[PDB]
């Protein structure tokens, strides 16, 4: 499922802004 | 017609403060350091207590030397200049600002309810009426900011605080800019970047409307529309012109999101002849009483548990670092107007 893919990803924590 | 009238007076108030900014309104010695609430590219945010009043505040601390190294001087000056000039119910208030030899300080109202981000990840997702309640507050906020020629550029759940009444306050104006034409800076959060930013084009306020589409999707699904392990893979997804919606999304929610997450600028909602009204009059918002949201009369779907004005249970724990003040002034000329 997409939820399981998101949870197993490296981007579930706070995301830093880029510049 | 009353919106036009309200915004005209809002512009007059803003322009007075924009042209003559408040400067040096407090000093570090007037605050008691409590706890680090967060650290990021935005430097650090500290919970502090103002000794003269006993009020708690969230103090954003920026190291002048680090801002210079990151080429963020103009962005930092924009942030403070804009924040001290704005006034809206869904915007965090800048209470004080000052600088010393080493750092810049922005003292903001403290929201112990914490970030929408933490609640969203824990709960998993918000039901459509719950997501709609927050989305309506963002719609009104952008209508206010855009009328002042301001582009926000960093919409995400991490930047949305939940107040004691369950309403939101937008924080972090680090990338906010006052611009009448187009702009070109590559800035924002990977998941929330409009395709025109990724493709190095000149862009305008329409990027904030695309970011609203990403936020609504994330609140209602529990995950963003474009995600991957690395930013590059996220950028490829964004520019591909393809989006997949969970089966639980209503027909109205999907229609609204196809119009916000629209790669074609001549077709993106918020950017057409009818402006914000294409969004406000969409079927997904038929139940939204815009005045009642603005007036904070609508019952909030979620209210954070009140544990005291200085409670930090809604924030994570960070390593406590000193607030070092050099005996020598750093970057004096660069931050003269702060
Ligand atoms: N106001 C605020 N009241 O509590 N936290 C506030 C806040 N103000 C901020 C300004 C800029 C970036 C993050 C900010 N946070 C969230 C903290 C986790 C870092």
């Amino acid at each position: 499922t997409t939820y399981a893919d998101f949870i197993a990803s490296g981007r579930t924590g706070r995301r830093n802004a880029i510049h | 017609e009353s919106v036009k009238e309200f915004l005209a007076k809002a512009k007059e108030d803003f322009l007075k403060k924009w042209e003559n900014p408040a400067q040096n309104t407090a000093h570090l010695d007037q605050f008691e350091r409590i706890k680090t609430l967060g650290t990021g590219s935005y430097g650090r945010v500290m919970l502090v207590k103002h000794m003269e009043t006993g009020n708690h505040y969230a103090m954003k601390i920026l190291d002048k030397q680090k801002v210079v190294k990151l080429k963020q001087i103009e962005h930092t000056l924009n942030e403070k200049r804009i924040l001290q000039a704005v006034n809206f119910p869904f915007l965090v208030k800048l209470e004080f600002s000052f600088k010393d030899n080493s750092n810049l300080y922005m003292v903001l109202e403290y929201l112990p309810g914490g970030e929408m981000f933490s609640h969203l990840r824990r709960i998993g997702r918000f039901s459509e009426p719950h997501a709609r309640f927050y989305a309506a507050q963002i719609v009104l906020t952008f209508e206010y900011l855009h009328s002042l020629d301001l582009i926000y550029r960093d919409l995400k759940p991490e930047n949305l605080m939940i107040d004691q009444q369950g309403y939101i306050k937008v924080t972090d104006f680090g990338f906010a800019k006052r611009v009448k034409g187009r702009t070109w800076t590559l800035c924002g959060t990977p998941e929330y970047l409009a395709p025109e930013i990724i493709l190095s084009k000149g862009y305008n306020k329409a990027v904030d409307w695309w970011a609203l589409g990403v936020l609504i999707y994330e609140m209602a699904a529990g995950y963003p529309p474009f995600f991957a392990d690395q930013p590059i893979q996220i950028y490829e997804k964004i520019v591909s012109g393809k989006v997949r919606f969970p089966s639980h999304f209503s027909s109205d929610l999907k229609d609204l999101l196809r119009n916000l997450l629209q790669v074609d600028l001549t077709k993106r909602f918020g950017n057409l002849k009818n402006g914000v009204n294409d969004i406000k009059n969409h079927k997904w918002f038929a139940t939204t009483d815009w005045i009642a949201i603005y007036q904070r009369k609508v019952e909030a779907p979620f209210i954070p548990k009140f544990k005291g004005p200085g409670d930090t249970s809604n924030f994570d724990d960070y390593e406590e670092e000193e607030i070092r003040v050099s005996i020598n002034e750093k970057c004096g000329k660069e931050f003269s107007e702060f």
